[PDB]
């Protein structure tokens, strides 16, 4: 999940 | 003229608060996981929850550090808060298709 939210 | 979270209706921003960063409010960008986002820049937003501490890594906007912005109500990823920069110091990059536009 965190990977998909990184800018 | 206002933008709400598409998932739950939380009030997030306003059309009046669109910010043309580098000439345009709209930036099409991808992250290291290859996700593409249509990001709309806003001066101001509300109803968000900023998670973690700011990071300059992979920043799409020169001189700015980002924190992930979730909907403060439903926890949906809505974009990023940008800070640590100049003119302006801070702004929000919100994912257009995660917002619903409608009457005030
Ligand atoms: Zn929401």
């Amino acid at each position: 999940f965190f990977e998909q939210m990184q800018n | 003229s206002i933008f709400r979270c598409r998932q739950c209706g939380q009030t997030i921003s306003r059309r009046d608060w669109l910010l043309p960063m580098g000439g345009d409010h709209e930036h099409v960008v991808f992250n290291p996981a290859g996700m593409i986002f249509r990001v709309w820049c806003f001066s101001l937003a509300q109803g968000l929850r900023l998670i973690g501490a700011p990071s300059g890594e992979f920043s799409w906007f020169k001189g700015y550090d980002w924190t992930i912005a979730l909907c403060g109500q439903c926890g949906s990823h809505l974009g990023w808060h940008y800070e640590g920069g100049s003119q302006p110091q801070t702004f929000f990059g919100l994912i257009k298709d995660r917002l619903a536009e409608g009457p005030a």
